[PDB]
């Protein structure tokens, strides 16, 4: 799976500050890649952290404790 | 203003199911490769947290592209959102150049 | 205005009063130095972002440094977090967004 | 009290990865401020924090607990 | 003996507890060794996303020489921050100015 450069884009002009600021298409398209590479990193760090406590699915809590550095490698 | 802000809470909605609908489908894959299931409360935590950080790169793209004196937000400014990992910033570069060719 | 580096003195105080040592109960202080996952001790205290997660629902004091942006996307993403712990059956941030999904979108 | 730029200076460039990369002075004093808010905004923090406890000293604990939410300030 | 690294740390950590200090007087709180030693840590790890962030935004607006702009940039998510570096570069104008 994957976002679209349309709902991309509507997430980021959903909070720009200026009206007129615009999104180049290889920049949305771009970005359609990251926003993809964070939510496997988020998940996949998940899958890390309950590993390592000997769970066996990732709940909350796993979550919970990857999350700061998560928001600090971006 | 009551139907301004009711519009503006059903709009958000609308994208906040998408980008949920969507994590779950990338949290799935991430699943039968590691071989390991999700909560329910994992994948709408992880949809969360995709949607308010795009509002971090939104304001960052935007700021990137000001200081560049630029009011489109191009290709540079991607990069510059991944810059705290030389792997991750190696990966979105070697996407970016793969990108501009085709596109 | 002086040099970059510690002057005598200046050494001396840093190496009796700062300075760890191997005799002390924590020898060394380090950080994550953190690596991303998807794309590939002894008397060392290895900092943690995460062993007092449950101070993180709440913004916490500041001096003179207002808290960001991404600092409150991270305390309201704790207290979300907090209020789906205990579920409790299907997932209660499911049904409340489900119902605006737009396949178009998709 | 504080950082000496001549520091500072030296603390930048060990990081640069162009040899041509220069620090102009008003940034250069700039960055010795910045530095310094860092340094007294994490002890306040912890200072503020061991009082909640109730403690007397400010130890690694009190520190860890204002961490993600100094750094996410940073 | 040290290491050129080690000695920029040192100088940082005396630095750091100098400042810990006066914080100590001030709030009438003291600093365990290690905690002293760990905002020291913290320092010198924040100064080299500092610098590396410094280069690339200057290198983005074209430039070599890292400038105010780029430090304004810095602190762009902090409005105490943005703040306090804009009254400093203020400050830092008159004093430059004459």
């Amino acid at each position: 799976s994957g976002f679209r450069k349309e709902l991309v884009s509507r997430l980021l002009h959903l909070h720009f500050k200026d009206d007129k600021t615009k999104v180049s298409g290889d920049a949305l398209q771009l970005m359609v890649e990251l926003l993809k590479v964070f939510v496997v990193e988020a998940a996949v760090r998940g899958v890390r952290q309950a590993q390592a406590e000997d769970a066996l699915r990732v709940d909350v809590d796993q979550l919970e404790k990857v999350l700061p550095q998560l928001l600090l490698d971006f | 203003a009551e139907t301004e802000e009711q519009q503006r809470f059903s709009y958000q909605q609308r994208l906040k199911a998408a980008v949920h609908y969507t994590v779950g489908c990338l949290c799935e894959e991430v699943a039968l490769d590691k071989e390991m299931q999700f909560s329910k409360q994992t994948i709408a935590a992880i949809s969360e947290l995709t949607f308010r950080q795009c509002e971090n790169f939104a304001k960052d793209l935007e700021m990137f592209a000001r200081h560049a004196k630029r009011t489109t937000i191009n290709t540079e400014d991607v990069k510059l959102l991944a810059r705290r990992s030389n792997s991750l910033l190696k990966y979105i570069t070697d996407k970016s150049e793969e990108i501009a060719q085709i596109n | 205005k002086k040099d970059w580096f510690l002057s005598e003195e200046e050494f001396k105080l840093w190496n009796r009063l700062y300075r760890l040592r191997d005799s002390d109960e924590i020898k060394e202080i380090t950080l994550p130095q953190v690596q991303f996952s998807s794309l590939q001790t002894t008397g060392i205290h290895q900092l943690s972002l995460s062993e007092w997660r449950l101070w993180q629902d709440h913004p916490l004091p500041t001096h003179q440094v207002d808290h960001s942006d991404r600092c409150r996307h991270f305390i309201g993403l704790m207290q979300m977090i907090e209020g789906m712990r205990h579920e409790e059956g299907e997932c209660s941030y499911e049904l409340e967004v489900e119902s605006y999904l737009q396949m178009e979108d998709v």
